[PDB]
């Protein structure tokens, strides 16, 4: 495009005189005209770099290479933001590690831990379903799960999808958090015949048979799944897996997993699920992906399908750390002083 | 081949080429550089357009055709296209809830056109005037559109080009174009320009930001209705009240009596631009008597004054949605033909405290000027450099909720192209289709606001209500134009969300028989 190219040459100029607003315009009109404009991703990437944006200038220039692997400036500038953005997403991994070990430094004494992990039970069930579009409220889940009796002018479904997550959970903490060995795609299937097993207990433990479609994702062919899960489970009981930070294991477990999307539903609640067991098993306590976080989740779910996970992977981070913050902030206990 | 810039104004037309560095404003075939949005069907079955057309409107008026631009993307209900009827001696009929013109086309032949279709052979008129200068064949053009043009109004006017078998590669805001005419030559850096665009028809205020090459709208409003023609009427419906007060003779009966007031008012309207009064002489105007009166500058001014005094109220406004204050203004570009006003020139000089307006601008042709560099830049071939334009949609954007309420999704002043997307969901069980009524306007009720178009989207999968997460897209694009888009974000079937077009604008079977008709005059 010769008016995507008029417009980066202006972001240059604009950049080079200090007016960055400008500039800034001048470079989201280029990439409008041509998403894919190596140049103006690469220069973009620059101008983040210059504001000290290192893992968007990254971002940026990784996005360049995708579309040209031998753009010189590009490969340049990836190899200098490479080590860099490996320093800032490991720097909050240790912040993340640090909090874990807070959530475990509080004393066995401490009587707000016991009930904040129950609500919090109720809470994942919640956000599980309601990013979903299930209408029921915190208060009603707690009524169906607590006392059996279905809530009035509520679908059977909305219910029903509550009840299985809480068989599927129970399930897990009882029977596959603690079990020692590898994580197989009977397990897999064991988890969603409980997600899945109120609202279609024919679909409920079996992969789809017909081609289906995860938002703007396109997945496996039917035919491809079984192939796809067994690399996936080779992939999850792999020593280069286990050598991962775990935020990143679950993150890569969650993203691979509906990537596949082996179900004809339930895949996200599946997908979480599996994302959380990984958690637990290394020591973190269960993370939730809020209900009001829907519209970012799909976004840096849409930036994996596009080439790169890392933003999905800190979207995990931030949830992972939200999780430990709020839990410690439950928990705080208030000191009382003598006067003296 | 080569790509024209024309100005398809409500009463004038103007068409520019850029050629070697420069911009040629190329007179039509009876040496004018300016040619009237006239068209006119003699009893012999010739369709005429232009000044022959105009020239001709006193002795058959009833099929002499003008005005369409204050027509085209309106409803037959619209109360500013009832106001215009009053003053158009051809029969306006109500099609599809549209403003459409029937007219007896020769040998007792009658002929219902859409407002489009006018627009169009204006446009084959101006391809022509290129063609007759060029001596090669035109098939591409830059078209303006006032900067308040909403979406109906923009794509009318894109159909108008298709009917005149022309590629419109680009619909372009009138005071973006005046812009680029006043700045091209300038290498003065950052400015912050106000045109003041009060053409036949329609006013636009745009507040730039011109940066060597860089043309930043920053905030427009306007009027698509208000111009020379309400300026004209007043004064018509002064005389043709005065003539009932001396006379007892209502010549509103009389089509031939109203169109020849009409001649002699636009020809009076200009000699006060620089006399301060004039002598409006009709020989046999109403059954056979003769009309003369004096109309001087201060009565044209009083019987305008509302609407002269209105034209500060969009001029405020770009202040204020800009944040900038009168001292911020670098310069005033005065551009449409009614910008000759002494009393127009006048109050824009006293809002901004004496500051005289930018030298040097032709108010007739600054628009064809910038609107031909556009065409030249398009073109790809005429070695123009990095001008870039950035302009911004008119009017608030949004979708009718639950309850009638507007939820906005794309502001006014938008820069575009631009996409926005939100989820929404169904109000009952199973719903299987969203009524997606679109909404230009800042009310937060849509009863409130201006009807763009309904889409059906059909295919929501079975659901509880308020469950399904269905993505809703509103993309304009470079020619300020919606597409509506949506997407089920859950997981679903093979078969994707279907949204059909608006029925109520012109399908591409009746563009192409118009297309079709169009082509029988070449
Ligand atoms: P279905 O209800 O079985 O699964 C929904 C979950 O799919 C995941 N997801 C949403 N959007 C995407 C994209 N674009 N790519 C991959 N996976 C996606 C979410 O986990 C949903 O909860
Ligand atoms: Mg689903």
């Amino acid at each position: 495009s010769l008016e995507a190219r008029a417009a980066l040459n202006q972001a240059l100029e604009m950049k080079r005189q200090g007016k960055r607003e400008k500039a800034q315009k001048l470079f989201m009109h280029a990439l409008k005209m041509d998403p894919d404009f190596v140049d103006a991703l690469t220069e973009f990437g620059i101008f983040s770099e210059e504001d000290k944006d290192i893992i968007q200038a990254d971002y940026l220039y990784t996005r360049a290479l995708t579309i040209s692997p031998y753009h010189e400036k590009a490969l340049v500038n990836r190899d200098r933001t490479l080590p860099l953005v490996e320093e800032i997403d490991q720097r909050y991994f240790s912040i993340i590690d640090s909090k874990v070990k807070k959530v475990m430094s509080i004393p066995k004494g401490n009587s707000a831990l016991r009930r904040v992990m129950e609500e919090t039970y109720y809470h994942h069930i919640y956000h599980t379903v309601a990013i979903e579009g299930n209408t029921l409220t915190l208060s009603e889940i707690r009524h169906i799960l607590e006392t059996r009796y279905a809530v009035p002018g509520k679908s059977d479904e909305e219910q029903n999808e509550v009840i299985g997550m809480h068989a599927a959970m129970k399930y897990i903490n009882t029977t596959l958090v603690s079990r020692i060995g590898s994580v197989t795609i009977s397990d897999v299937l064991e988890i969603h015949r409980r997600v899945l097993g109120y609202v279609d207990p024919v679909e409920a433990g079996r992969f789809r048979t017909t081609q289906v479609l995860v938002g703007h994702h396109i997945p496996p062919h039917p035919q491809d799944v079984e192939k796809q899960m067994q690399e996936f489970v080779q992939w999850l009981n792999s020593e280069e897996a286990m050598n991962l930070h775990p935020v990143e294991f679950a993150a890569l477990a969650h993203y691979k997993l509906v990537y596949i999307a082996p179900f004809i539903d339930g895949n996200g609640r599946t997908s979480r699920l599996l994302m959380n067991l990984i958690l637990m098993q290394a020591g973190y306590p269960p993370i939730t992906i809020r209900k009001e976080q829907r519209s970012d989740y799909y976004h840096v779910l849409e930036a994996a399908n596009e080439g790169d996970v890392r933003p999905f992977i800190r979207f995990i981070a931030k949830c992972t750390e939200t999780t430990l913050d709020t839990l410690l902030f439950a928990t705080t206990e208030y000191s009382v002083a003598l006067p003296e | 081949g080569t790509v024209v810039g024309i100005d398809l104004g409500t009463t004038y037309s103007c068409v520019g080429v850029f050629k070697n560095g420069r911009v040629e404003i190329i007179a039509n075939d009876q040496g004018n550089r300016i040619t009237p949005s006239y068209v006119a069907f003699t009893p012999e079955g010739e369709r005429l357009i232009g000044d022959a057309a105009k020239n001709q409107l006193t002795s058959n008026p009833e099929n002499t055709v003008f005005d369409a631009k204050r027509l085209i993307g309106r409803t037959w209900n619209d109360p500013s296209v009832q106001q215009d009827i009053k003053f158009l001696p051809f029969k306006v009929v109500e099609k599809k809830t549209k403003p459409y013109i029937q007219v007896d086309i020769g040998g007792g032949q009658t002929k219902t056109f859409a407002p489009e279709e006018i627009s169009a052979m204006v446009l084959t008129k101006m391809k022509e005037t290129a063609e007759a200068y060029l001596g090669k064949k035109v098939t591409h053009a830059v078209v303006t559109v006032p900067a308040y043009f909403n979406d109906a109004q923009r794509q009318a006017t894109k159909d108008a080009g298709t009917i005149a078998g022309l590629n419109v590669m680009r619909i372009i805001n009138e005071p973006t174009a005046a812009a680029i005419a006043y700045g091209l030559d300038k290498r003065e850096g950052e400015k912050n320009i106000l045109v003041f665009d009060l053409g036949g028809g329609a006013f636009d205020v745009s507040l730039l930001t011109i940066d060597n090459g860089v043309f930043e709208v920053v905030a427009t409003n306007g009027d698509t209705h208000l111009g020379g023609e309400d300026f004209d009427q007043r004064v018509m419906e002064h005389f043709i009240k005065l003539y009932k007060k001396k006379t007892g003779k209502d010549v509103r009966k009389d089509n031939r009596a109203v169109q020849k007031l009409r001649r002699e008012v636009e020809k009076a309207k200009r000699a006060l631009s620089s006399q301060h009064q004039a002598r409006i002489e009709i020989e046999s105007f109403f059954e056979g008597e003769d009309f003369s009166e004096t109309l001087t500058r201060a009565k044209f001014e009083e019987l305008n004054m509302d609407l002269f005094r209105s034209t500060m109220k969009p001029v405020q406004k770009v202040l204020e949605d800009s944040d900038l204050k009168k001292s911020d203004i670098d310069e005033i570009v005065l551009v449409g033909g009614s910008t000759r006003i002494p009393k127009i020139q006048q109050l824009v000089k006293e809002f901004f405290n004496g500051k005289e307006p930018s030298r040097g601008i032709n108010p007739d042709e600054a628009v064809a000027y910038g609107a031909a560099v556009q065409a030249g830049v398009l073109s790809g071939d005429q070695d123009t450099g990095d001008l870039v334009l950035l302009d911004v949609c008119p009017l608030t954007l949004g979708i009718e909720t639950v309850g009638g309420v507007m939820t906005k999704l794309i502001p006014r002043n938008t820069v575009v192209p631009t996409k926005k997307s939100q989820i929404f969901s169904t109000a009952s069980d199973n719903q299987p289709t969203f009524t997606i009524k679109v909404y230009e306007g800042e009310r937060p009720l849509t009863k409130d606001n201006h009807l763009l178009g309904t889409f059906d989207l059909t295919g929501i999968p079975p659901a509880p209500r308020g469950v399904p997460q269905i993505e809703v897209t509103f993309e304009i694009d470079v020619n300020g134009i919606l597409r509506v888009t949506a997407e089920d974000k859950g997981t679903g079937n093979k078969n994707k969300i279907t949204i059909t077009n608006d029925q109520n604008r012109l399908t591409p079977e009746e563009i192409e028989r118009m297309v079709n008709d169009a082509e029988k005059f070449a």
